[PDB]
């Protein structure tokens, strides 16, 4: 009877969208490195 | 741009390491007074605040204030290939790669291509906990040890004379109390009675870099994230916020 949540419920909208953005940034870099 | 230098590769790499066992990607924002590095895990459940302060390093030249963006498992990756006092430099040109060297014995250098990302925001918006327990490493890491036995929540309770760490299964029971009569109990300030919980696993994984003597400070409210800082390796400051369990 204790149901998960995340800091969305509890942090500003803006800096969520932050992290978001750089996940998504982040999944897109996965290959290809110099020396 | 910017350049920085620190004696002891895998050192760094060590507190890079613990700092980021939760994450995939950070932000890492360089000032004048040292680099804060920022970042969740994917579902949101933990935001991490790592402080590196231009002391710990030989060289630290920073002209503007500049924040990049790193996959983290790219970063450990060529962390991992440092000995152990090597000297490690970042470079950082105009381009959107960081330079990662390490000198001694073999010089071998790296281009780590960064996240476009703008300028990260430092601070972490007074959130209104209710209590503050300062304790032990020693008893924090035993009682999520003993919990995980047993459940994959854990319940926090600070009332005005003591702190418990409480949580059932379908197995048992266990809980830690402390009072301020214990030495593992340094702190213990409670503006009003507050419970919350928080998942095992998470914990597990923020306490590990912590050592049994140093003081931790946990701060948390009424089914709300816990906050939880200490001071890792005799470097900085790691920081951690962590959504409850709830209902």
């Amino acid at each position: 009877r204790l149901k998960p949540t995340s800091l969305d419920s509890f942090l500003p909208e803006e800096h969520i969208n932050y992290f978001r953005d750089l996940r998504i940034g982040s999944k897109k870099i996965r290959n290809a490195k110099i020396e | 741009p910017f350049e920085v230098v620190f004696d002891g590769a895998k050192e760094f790499a060590d507190l890079i390491a613990t700092a980021s066992n939760l994450i995939d990607e950070a932000a890492f924002k360089f000032t004048e007074e040292g680099i804060s590095m920022r970042a969740m895990d994917p579902s949101r459940v933990v935001l991490i605040d790592l402080n590196l302060p231009e002391s710990i390093f030989s060289k630290y030249e920073v002209e503007e204030p500049e924040t990049i963006g790193i996959n983290m498992d790219q970063f450990k990756k060529i962390l991992k290939r440092g000995k152990a006092k090597d000297t490690l430099i970042l470079r950082k040109g105009d381009e959107n790669f960081l330079e990662i060297t390490f000198e001694g014995t073999a010089k071998r250098t790296f281009r780590l291509p960064l996240i476009d990302v703008e300028e990260l925001e430092l601070e972490l918006p007074e959130l209104p906990f209710t209590a503050k327990v300062v304790l032990l490493g020693e008893v924090l890491k035993e009682g999520i040890k003993d919990a995980s036995l047993v459940s994959d929540a854990i319940k926090f309770i600070a009332k005005e004379n003591e702190f418990t760490m409480k949580a059932e299964g379908e197995t048992n029971e266990v809980e830690i109390r402390l009072t301020l009569e214990d030495e593992g109990l340094l702190d213990l300030e409670v503006e009003e009675e507050t419970k919350s919980a928080y998942g095992i696993r998470y914990l597990s994984d923020m306490v590990k870099g912590i050592g049994k003597a140093d003081e931790v400070i946990l701060r948390f409210g009424n089914e709300m994230p816990l906050q939880m800082e200490y001071m890792i390796r005799d470097e900085g400051r790691l920081t951690f916020l962590l959504a409850p369990r709830v209902e």
